């Protein structure tokens, strides 16, 4: 099972996407965000942290109509593995 | 805190490109590695490793390392690091995700 959980859009323009998960019971310092064009290697998507008391963030600059995968992944420390992380699909 | 300038997988104001041709030269296979610093903004660094050919042509693959608010640093946001010297012997233990473990400091 992942943390967080129930990652899901929650508003839509062209260009952005507000995306909100269910708040974890376990300590959560930091998350981190990756976002990109489904099908496009993992090294080529933009990435940016949230601090663990967020949950929701905010995604920007993208362009309409294309296919993004996003995932979120959470950090119980400040250095060291993640739990599993949870992803989702949403086109623009 | 200035421990990087000994390091001999480290170069200091290196281009993407000048990665390429380093990382090319004769005495690096796959495996050799180097951290460079970006020329344009202090503070963000790229791994660049020479990769398993591809047709019989040479490949050198780039991974940007990002910053993290607390100092550390990550490739993958799977695992996060303290410092670029604890990134390295990850990445020279396993490829963990990456092309190719990381096996030799790009040979100059
Ligand atoms: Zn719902
Ligand atoms: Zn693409």
């Amino acid at each position: 099972s992942s943390v967080p959980t129930k990652l899901e859009v929650v508003a839509a323009t062209p260009t952005s996407l507000l995306i909100s998960w269910d708040a974890p019971a376990v300590t959560v310092l930091y998350y981190l965000i990756t976002y990109g064009e489904t099908g496009d290697h993992w090294s080529g998507h933009q990435a940016f942290e949230v601090p663990g008391s967020k949950s929701t963030a905010t995604i920007s600059g993208l362009k309409p109509g294309v296919d993004y995968t996003i995932t979120v992944y959470a950090h119980a420390e400040s250095y060291g593995e993640s739990y599993s992380p949870i992803s989702i699909n949403y086109r623009t | 805190a200035n421990s990087l300038e000994p390091e001999p997988w480290f170069f200091k104001n290196l281009s993407r490109k000048d990665a390429e041709r380093q990382l090319l030269a004769p005495g690096n296979t796959h495996g050799s590695f180097l951290i460079r610093e970006s020329e344009s903004t202090a503070g963000s660094f790229s791994l660049s490793v020479r990769d398993f050919d591809q047709n019989q042509g040479e490949v050198v693959k780039h991974y940007k390392i990002r910053n993290l608010d607390n100092g550390g640093f990550y490739i993958s946001p799977r695992i996060t690091f303290p410092g670029l010297h604890e990134l390295v012997r990850h990445y020279t233990n396993a490829s963990d995700g990456l092309c190719t473990r990381l096996s030799r400091p790009c040979q100059t």
